[PDB]
């Protein structure tokens, strides 16, 4: 619960990182956004439950 | 202090609110990068 | 040929950086009041 | 009469009015002559003015006393506070006099004028088809009249803590302020100065640059002057011969050669410097003073090893000590 | 518009140029470092260190007092263990 | 000749342009600003004044500074060879060498530079007027830093070089010169106030009264590097002021020849009340004042205020100012108001 | 401690984002 | 072009570029001093 | 697409005038900056937060905010839990990355313009009626907010009321003043000592009250320009333009900056002395409490002593025959405050009350606001500008006040130089006096 708590809450950050350095180059660039369409959405679409995850989660650990 | 929990970022926490000043910051290196258009 | 946006971005964390230590060393150093 | 009002705002608005009195002009022409006017009264034969609120009266005029370098307005009593004191507030002039009437009846009416004077400053270069911002340059003085004779006073309390009306009662302001402050020590003063001597400094650099390089004209036996005639279509100096002398000083890019960046340097960087200095005694008109020193350096026991910073508390306590006399009762000097 | 000198923006560029000063300037810094971290720099400026203002009782200062006799006077305040 | 080639490559345009002046401004311009650089960071002035005054004794940009000599001292040059420091260099810098040193030398790194303008102006064939407004600089610099401590004691009593350490030098002029009151520092301020002024107008008046050269907003491309046409509407602006002031210039030779006047003269004249301030002969009271104030106790300006004000500066800074004089002030001999 | 560690990499993250472009060159 | 190296411009550089970075590295120094 | 040949690169911005689609992603992405600070700050208070101490003796200005609104305190301004304030943190910094999606995206990949890719969105300046609309929508979500306040006081909680009966307290407020009478009273308000206007509320009533005819008033008005065109006048006395609009709401902001420079520095209510330190006022009033209260317990007659004026060094009059605390401190004779107020009669300080009704809750809170007072360096070194160093400490109120006075003041340049461009660009001649048509010369001369 707890280590599950801060694999979610750490990943979630590197997530964010990558995320954030991601989406400008992303839009950046137009060779394509068409196949990062992909990649971003996935991204993003992750990121919310994450966010969920470690929303709910944190009533257990603290 | 930050809950119990999330005192493993006590030190990220730390730094975030300087951020903001970074962009207007970035939107330099940007316009040098471009050379002052 | 390095390019100069970067000489500057560079040469300028790096000055923010040496400019920041002395920030710090003033409430550290013989400068503190502690 | 193709209307009466009609006409008369084309009057007002007239630009061929000898003076432009304008749509700010019609608050500013009134305001400002009542705060002149009162204050010639004033400043020649006021009585003494209970500036302290504890009944020892400072007369600062002319006929009570007073020369021109130590005469002045005193400032409304510190019994009234920031409350309002207009003549009508008073059972009588006397007693108008006394508590420093005529101060406030004198700032709000010359601020209200010389923000109207900005005001005007605009809808003349408006009707003129020129560029505005010039009224923008003035918004640096103004802004610092304000600071000095109601930010201040507002933040501190009172009105009689505003800057007096006088050459020496403005000297006792700054005596006084940089006792309860430390301004000297203080990042927005500091930007002041740099404004003020920088100011000083490029206006004797633009003015030489430009006069030593001026296209010659005259007579050897006559004024350097006459070389120009009002209503020119080409330039009366050598702008690229400047340029090169002065380029040669220093060295080449660190001179300009754009008259238009010259001129707006020349302006900028004094308006900004006294924005910041305005933005000093309006900050610390809020308690939020110069960089505290006091004791910084101390020596490997513990010992108070001093500084020029030390030495400068010292004399800032000489004033604070006998700065108002009579005026406190109590340890701490909080107002 | 120009002189004989290579326009510095060539040069901050030029891959030769960092060859030298990534060399060159770390150089110069750590040598200063050392000059301040080594107490060198105490002895070449006669400055006091930390510990070096008073004697362990006396708080009073080592005001030289008399121009020609000076350097005398002060070389005796070091020695109170000043 | 060699000469004319020793001068042939002098007077050669490089970016930095050398010249005869050269010779000496180079050699002291550099040394001033490195002694000081030096000092700021290393010297300290224990021996001198009881003070720390450098990084390395832990002062920041503002407390740090190039203290002058001891008062025993007196005005000895203090040369790095002479009777003082004997040859000795830690001895000169404890001894206060450092400021005679800054001094001396930036003084004739003036000079060199005032030259260096006459020199350059001269080859370039334009007029003097940059090296004539210099002389206000000179003035100040020389009245201040020289003949003043050259009426007192001695150099302990010059400005201090350091920012803080000259704020000092102002809050001691207040209260032993009471100089804010004088005819001439006012002359001064009255120059640069009002030098800082044309400064900002001018230059305001200049972009908002700009001519449309271009189609552009930001209308700094729009200028012609090569003369023609004056650039902004002279005629404009002086109707402009002569409407909202009620006077305006409309000469520009004259209203440009009125900006080297105005601030070289505010400080010549704040120079002239300095050279009697070494003196002391200062303007420090009005007597008509003073003798009313003591036979009535009831009479009080702005000025009285102020002098008592002034009592305090000295008695308060006095002890720890001039440290030459062992001042010891018991407690009940202090000035100071109620409960303060 | 040192979360200097911090700091330095959100800081090479700025000129990054705008670097990758002068790589992928294109819409800066 | 071909330009040069050591020029007048650069002696003059440098006496002021070697010094600084020398003092700037002193300093940083300091920030550790302590009692 | 935009490069020199729009503006030059430091007005680079002013190259998104007419460009409706990346001019949102700028201000999608910049309230994200907003948001991200209020959300990265408030956990760095926390972060440094220690409950068993004042708060304005951290350097918060955030988390005071919070307490005000009843989260996380209880009796007299104690923190119970910290969790609303980790929480109003946290979600604010999630919702920042949000937004800052949207801006990037808006700014950098989505249309460029936007009156083709929908012409609902898409916006022309001089569209009096798209702008009075779009301001009309806005007009609504203010309107809503204020009552998202009258809410969270009314049924969600309540607020900290300082005035509280029992003392200071988290208190639900089941009566606002409703009265117009009253409510807009305040409006019509001196500006000046005592009278203070807007700043002079000193109840919750009023606060909750008024926010409910503000919400009201608001959203009718949001509804309103929806509906409507500005008149006649409404047109002949306005500029249309971008510039022109934004200059309105600059010189808006700064008016609103200069209020609220006071509101901190003044009242005592909306900003508990409690979180943020005592008010200037306050604390000079409390060093007379506090010797006044010591001096008197050495069997002093404070009613009738005579201090070095003859005016009295205890107790004195106002000008309109009150009494009130001597010294300098005679002009701080308009402070009220829970601490002090039940010492006072119905003519002012009683001296009976006074003489034995002093108690030592209040001799301490006297004692502790005499001690806090705002005075204080850059450097944070709290006290007088002689002080020693040891007490590091600059009053939130000091901090708060000073940032929007030069927030504020900047703002009335900005609004003066976006205005003053406007009305030069409009009638045009932003660029310069036409060399051929420069009307000073078709002008007779005054001379
Ligand atoms: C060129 C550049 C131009 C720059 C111009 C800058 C102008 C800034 C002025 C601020 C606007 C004033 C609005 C305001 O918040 O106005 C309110 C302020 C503050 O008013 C205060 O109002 C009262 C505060 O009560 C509160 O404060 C406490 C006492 O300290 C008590 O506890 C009490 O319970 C609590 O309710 C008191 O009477 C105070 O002494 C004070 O007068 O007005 C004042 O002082 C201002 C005095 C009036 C002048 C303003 C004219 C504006 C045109
Ligand atoms: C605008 C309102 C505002 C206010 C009122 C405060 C107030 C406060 N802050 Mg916060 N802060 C803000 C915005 C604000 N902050 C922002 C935007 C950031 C992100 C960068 C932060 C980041 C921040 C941090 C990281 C910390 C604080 C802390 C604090 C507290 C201590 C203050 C201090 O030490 O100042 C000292 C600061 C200064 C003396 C800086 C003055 C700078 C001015 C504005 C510059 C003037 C220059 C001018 C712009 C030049 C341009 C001219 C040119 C164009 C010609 C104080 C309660 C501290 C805290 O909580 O500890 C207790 C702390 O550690 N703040
Ligand atoms: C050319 C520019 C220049 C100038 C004008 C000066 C000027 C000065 N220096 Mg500086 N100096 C310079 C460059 C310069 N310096 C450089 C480049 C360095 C770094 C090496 C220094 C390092 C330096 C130090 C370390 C010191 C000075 C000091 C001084 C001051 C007094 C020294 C003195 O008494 O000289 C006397 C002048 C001469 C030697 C000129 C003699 C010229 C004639 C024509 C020659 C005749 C010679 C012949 C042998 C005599 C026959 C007579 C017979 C009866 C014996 C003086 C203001 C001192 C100071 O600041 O004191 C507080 C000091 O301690 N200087
Ligand atoms: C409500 C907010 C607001 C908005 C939306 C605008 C919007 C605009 N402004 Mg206005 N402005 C404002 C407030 C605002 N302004 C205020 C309050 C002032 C008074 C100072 C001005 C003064 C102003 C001027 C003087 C000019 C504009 C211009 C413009 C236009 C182009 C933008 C630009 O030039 O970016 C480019 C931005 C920059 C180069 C950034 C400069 C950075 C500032 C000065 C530093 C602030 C210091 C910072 C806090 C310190 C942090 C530390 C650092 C080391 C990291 C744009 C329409 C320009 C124009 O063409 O007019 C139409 C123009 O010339 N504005
Ligand atoms: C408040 C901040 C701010 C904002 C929101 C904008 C916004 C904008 N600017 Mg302005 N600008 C600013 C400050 C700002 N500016 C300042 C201070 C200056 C003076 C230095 C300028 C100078 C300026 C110029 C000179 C120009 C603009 C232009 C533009 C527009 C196009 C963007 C672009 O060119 O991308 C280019 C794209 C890149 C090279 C990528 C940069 C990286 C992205 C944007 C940041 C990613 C952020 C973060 C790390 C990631 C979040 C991800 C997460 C959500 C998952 C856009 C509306 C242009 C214009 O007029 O529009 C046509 C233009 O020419 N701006
Ligand atoms: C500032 C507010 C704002 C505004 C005015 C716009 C406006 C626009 N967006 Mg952008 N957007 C924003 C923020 C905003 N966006 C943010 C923060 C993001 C990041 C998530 C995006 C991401 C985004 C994408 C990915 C796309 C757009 C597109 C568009 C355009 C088409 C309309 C549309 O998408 O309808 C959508 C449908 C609706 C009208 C329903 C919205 C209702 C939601 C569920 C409720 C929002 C609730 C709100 C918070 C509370 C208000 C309630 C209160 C009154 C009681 C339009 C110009 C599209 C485009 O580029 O096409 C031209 C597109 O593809 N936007
Ligand atoms: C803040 C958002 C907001 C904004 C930006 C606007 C903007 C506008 N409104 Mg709307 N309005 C709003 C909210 C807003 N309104 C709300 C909430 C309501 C409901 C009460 C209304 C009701 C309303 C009506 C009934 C009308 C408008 C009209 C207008 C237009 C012209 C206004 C004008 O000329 O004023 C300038 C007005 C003057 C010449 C009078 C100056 C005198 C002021 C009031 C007093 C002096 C001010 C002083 C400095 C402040 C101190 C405080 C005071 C209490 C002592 C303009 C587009 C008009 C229009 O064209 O309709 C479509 C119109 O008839 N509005
Ligand atoms: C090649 C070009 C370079 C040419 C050099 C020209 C000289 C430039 C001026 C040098 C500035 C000295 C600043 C310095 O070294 O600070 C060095 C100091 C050292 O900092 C100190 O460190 C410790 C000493 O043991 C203690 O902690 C002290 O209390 C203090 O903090 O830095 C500061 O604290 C101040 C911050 C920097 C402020 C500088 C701004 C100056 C603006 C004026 C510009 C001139 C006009
Ligand atoms: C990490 C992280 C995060 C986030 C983040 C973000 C969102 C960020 C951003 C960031 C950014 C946004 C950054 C930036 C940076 C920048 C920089 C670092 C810059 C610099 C610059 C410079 C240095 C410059 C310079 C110059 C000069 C001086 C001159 C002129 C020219 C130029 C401009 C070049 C989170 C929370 C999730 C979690 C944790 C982690
Ligand atoms: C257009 C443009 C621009 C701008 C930009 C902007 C304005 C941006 C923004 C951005 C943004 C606005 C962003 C945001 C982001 C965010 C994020 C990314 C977040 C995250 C978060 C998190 C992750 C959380 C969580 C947590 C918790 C709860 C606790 C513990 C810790 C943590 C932190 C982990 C510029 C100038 C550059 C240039 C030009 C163009
Ligand atoms: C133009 C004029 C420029 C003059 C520049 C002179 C600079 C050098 O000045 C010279 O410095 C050296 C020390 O380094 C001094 O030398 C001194 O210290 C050395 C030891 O270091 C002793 O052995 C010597 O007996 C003593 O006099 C000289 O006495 C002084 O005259
Ligand atoms: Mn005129 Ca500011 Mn020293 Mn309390 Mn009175
Ligand atoms: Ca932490
Ligand atoms: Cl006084
Ligand atoms: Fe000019």
């Amino acid at each position: 619960m707890t280590i599950l708590f801060q694999l979610a809450l750490a990943a979630l950050v590197i997530l964010s990182f990558v995320m954030v350095i991601g989406v400008p180059v992303a839009y950046a660039s137009p060779q394509d956004w068409d196949r990062s369409k992909q990649l971003i959405f996935l991204g993003s679409g992750l990121w919310i439950a994450l966010v969920l995850v470690v929303g709910v989660l944190n009533f257990f650990v603290v | 202090k930050l809950p119990e929990a999330y005192a493993i970022f006590d030190p990220l926490v730390d730094v975030l609110p300087v951020i903001p000043v970074l962009f207007l910051a970035l939107a330099f290196v940007w316009q040098a990068a471009v050379g002052f258009r | 040929r390095i390019p100069l946006w970067i000489v500057a971005t560079v040469a300028g964390m790096g000055v923010i950086v040496i400019v920041g230590l002395f920030f710090y060393g003033a409430y550290a150093g013989l400068g503190s009041s502690l | 009469s193709a209307n009466l009002w009609e006409r008369f705002c084309n009057w007002v608005t007239s630009t061929d009015n000898r003076l432009y009195v304008g749509w700010f002009g019609v608050i500013m022409i009134p305001t400002l002559l009542a705060a002149t006017i009162c204050f010639v009264i004033a400043f020649i034969a006021a009585p003494p003015v209970d500036i302290d609120g504890i009944r020892e009266p400072v007369s600062g005029s002319l006929l009570y006393g007073n020369n021109i370098i130590t005469g002045a307005v005193v400032p409304s009593s510190n019994a009234i506070g920031l409350h309002f004191y207009p003549i009508w507030e008073a059972a009588s002039l006397d007693e108008w006099l006394y508590n420093g009437g005529p101060y406030q009846l004198i700032i709000f009416h010359f601020l209200l004028g010389a923000s109207c004077y900005m005001g005007r400053q605009w809808e003349l270069s408006y009707r003129l088809g020129m560029r505005p911002w010039i009224c923008v340059a003035y918004s640096a003085p103004l802004a610092s009249a304000f600071a000095v004779f109601l930010i201040y006073p507002i933040g501190q309390g009172s009105f009689s803590d505003g800057m007096p009306l006088g050459i020496s009662g403005t000297f006792n302001f700054m005596i006084v302020f940089q006792a309860e402050h430390n301004i000297l020590m203080h990042p927005f003063h500091q930007l002041g100065v740099a404004g003020v001597f920088g100011g000083a400094l490029f206006c004797a650099m633009h003015g030489s640059l430009v006069t030593s390089s001026l296209i010659r004209e005259t007579t050897e036996t006559e004024s350097a002057n006459y070389g120009y005639k009002f209503g020119q279509e080409e330039e009366t100096y050598n702008i690229v011969a400047a340029h090169g002398y002065f380029g040669r000083l220093i060295f080449q890019y660190a001179s300009f050669n754009n008259s238009r960046s010259l001129h707006f340097f020349l302006a900028a960087w004094p308006v900004v410097g006294v924005w910041f200095t305005a933005l000093g005694i309006s900050t610390m008109a809020f308690n939020l003073n110069g960089f505290n020193f006091n004791h910084s350096v101390i020596d490997a026991k513990g010992n108070v090893i001093n500084t020029w910073a030390d030495i400068i508390n010292r004399a800032n306590l000489g004033m604070e000590v006998m700065h108002e006399r009579n005026a406190h009762n109590f340890p701490l000097d909080l107002a | 518009g120009t002189t004989g000198e290579r326009p510095f923006s060539d040069i901050i560029t030029s891959v030769r140029y960092w060859v030298i000063h990534s060399i060159t300037i770390p150089a110069l810094f750590i040598a200063g470092w050392l000059f301040v971290s080594t107490g060198l720099a105490y002895d070449v400026f006669g400055t006091p260190r930390p510990d070096s203002y008073y004697a362990q009782e006396q708080r009073s200062i080592p005001l030289v007092t008399d121009r020609f006799e000076a350097k005398q006077q002060v070389e005796t305040f070091l020695e109170q263990l000043k | 000749g060699w000469f004319d080639i020793l001068d042939d490559w002098l007077k050669r345009d490089r970016f930095v342009f050398v010249g005869w002046s050269g010779i000496l401004l180079f050699p002291c311009a550099y040394l001033a600003l490195g002694g000081w650089l030096t000092g700021t960071t290393f010297v300290t002035s224990w021996y001198t004044h009881g003070l720390a005054s450098s990084y390395l004794e832990g002062c920041n940009f503002l407390t740090v500074a190039v203290s002058t000599p001891a008062n025993s001292m007196g005005h000895s040059l203090l040369l790095l060879w002479g009777p003082e420091a004997q040859g000795d260099f830690t001895r000169w810098c404890q001894l206060g060498g450092l400021w005679t040193f800054i001094a001396l030398h930036g003084a004739f790194g003036l000079i060199g530079f005032m030259l260096r303008q006459f020199e350059i102006a001269r080859l370039v064939g334009v007029r003097p007027y940059n090296a004539i407004a210099f002389s206000a600089p000179i003035a100040v610099f020389v009245s201040v830093f020289l003949i003043y401590p050259l009426g007192q004691s001695s150099w302990f009593f010059a400005p201090s070089f350091g920012v803080a350490a000259i704020f000092r030098f102002l809050l001691f002029f207040q209260g032993f010169h009471n100089w804010t009151l004088n005819p001439f520092h006012m002359m001064g301020v009255a120059g640069v106030l009002g030098g800082a002024l044309l400064c900002a107008i001018h230059g305001a008046t200049v972009e908002n009264t700009l001519f449309q050269d271009g189609e552009g907003a930001s209308t700094f491309r729009a200028f012609n590097p090569t003369q023609a046409e004056e650039t902004y509407s002279m005629v404009t602006a002086n109707r402009f002021w002569s409407q909202i002031f009620g006077i305006a210039f409309s000469n520009k030779r004259w209203l440009h020849f009125f900006m080297l006047f105005v601030p070289v003269t505010g400080l010549w004249m704040s120079a002239i009340g300095v050279v009697g301030l070494a003196l002391n002969l200062r303007s420090y009271d009005f007597i008509s004042q003073e003798i009313r104030a003591a036979e009535d106790p009831e009479f009080e300006t702005f000025y009285t205020k102020n002098l008592l004000l002034n009592e305090g500066i000295r008695a308060w800074m006095a002890p720890q100012d001039q440290p030459h004089e062992n001042f010891v002030f018991p407690e009940e001999v202090l000035p100071r108001g109620n409960a303060l | 401690i040192a979360q200097l560690t911090m700091i330095a990499m959100i800081g090479i993250a700025g000129p990054m984002i705008i670097f990758l472009l002068a790589v992928r060159r294109g819409n800066l | 072009v071909s330009y040069p190296i050591f020029t007048v411009r650069w002696v003059a550089v440098h006496t002021l570029a070697v010094p600084t970075i020398f003092f700037l590295g002193a300093i940083a120094a300091m920030q550790f001093i302590q009692r | 697409d935009q490069e020199s040949s729009g503006f030059a690169w430091w007005a680079g911005n002013a190259r998104l005038i007419n460009l409706s689609g990346k001019l949102l992603g700028a201000h999608v992405a910049h309230a994200g900056l907003i948001v991200f600070w209020a959300g990265a700050m408030t956990l760095f208070e926390l972060a440094h937060f220690i409950p068993e101490k004042p708060m304005y003796e951290q350097g918060l200005i955030l988390i005071p905010h919070i307490a005000t609104l009843g989260w996380g305190v209880g009796p007299g301004g104690e923190v119970v839990d910290t969790f609303p304030f980790f929480v109003v943190g946290v979600v604010h910094l999630i919702s920042s990355a949000v937004l800052g999606f949207g801006g990037v995206y808006h700014a950098i990949r989505g249309p460029e313009t936007l009156e083709e890719y929908s012409s609902f969105f898409g916006y022309d300046w001089k569209d009096k009626n798209k702008m009075t609309t779009i301001l009309g929508f806005h007009l609504i979500v203010l309107g809503i907010g204020a009552l998202l306040l009258v809410a969270k006081a009314m049924f969600f909680g309540g607020l900290y009321d300082t005035w509280a009966p029992g003392g200071g307290d988290v208190r639900v407020i089941t009566n606002p003043t409703l009265d117009p009478r009253v409510i807009f009273g305040y409006l019509l308000k001196s500006p000046f000592g005592g009278e203070g206007w807007i700043v002079s509320v000193n109840n919750l009533e009023d606060v909750v009250g008024g926010h409910i005819w503000i919400g009201l008033i608001c959203i009718a008005g949001g509804i309103w320009h929806i509906l409507t065109t500005p008149f006649g006048w409404a047109r002949r006395a306005f500029i249309w333009s971008g510039e022109a609009y934004l200059s309105y709401s600059l010189g808006a902001l700064s008016m609103m900056g200069f209020i609220a420079t006071c509101f901190v520095w003044f009242n005592n209510t909306v900003y508990p002395s409690e979180f943020y330190g005592p008010t200037g006022p306050e604390a000079s009033q409390a060093q007379a409490m506090t010797f006044l209260i010591r001096d008197q317990k050495l069997g002093a007659n404070v009613g009738s002593a005579q201090g070095p004026t003859g005016l009295g060094k205890y107790l004195m009059r106002s000008p309109t025959g009150e009494i009130i605390f001597g010294g300098e401190t005679m002009r701080f004779w308009d402070f009220r405050g829970p601490w002090l107020e039940p010492l006072r009669g119905p003519n002012g300080l009683d001296l009976n009350k006074i003489k034995n009704d002093i108690q030592p809750w209040q001799e301490r809170r006297a004692a502790e606001y005499m001690t806090h007072a705002p005075l204080g360096s850059l450097n944070s070194v709290g006290g007088v500008a002689t002080e020693i160093n040891s007490v590091n400490f600059v009053s939130p109120r000091s901090w708060l006040a000073t940032s929007h006075f030069v927030l504020a003041f900047f703002f009335l340049v900005g609004h003066l130089w976006h205005a003053g461009r406007a009305r030069a660009a409009a009638a045009g001649f932003e660029k310069g006096i036409d060399r051929e048509s420069e009307p000073v010369l078709s002008m007779p001369s005054l001379d």
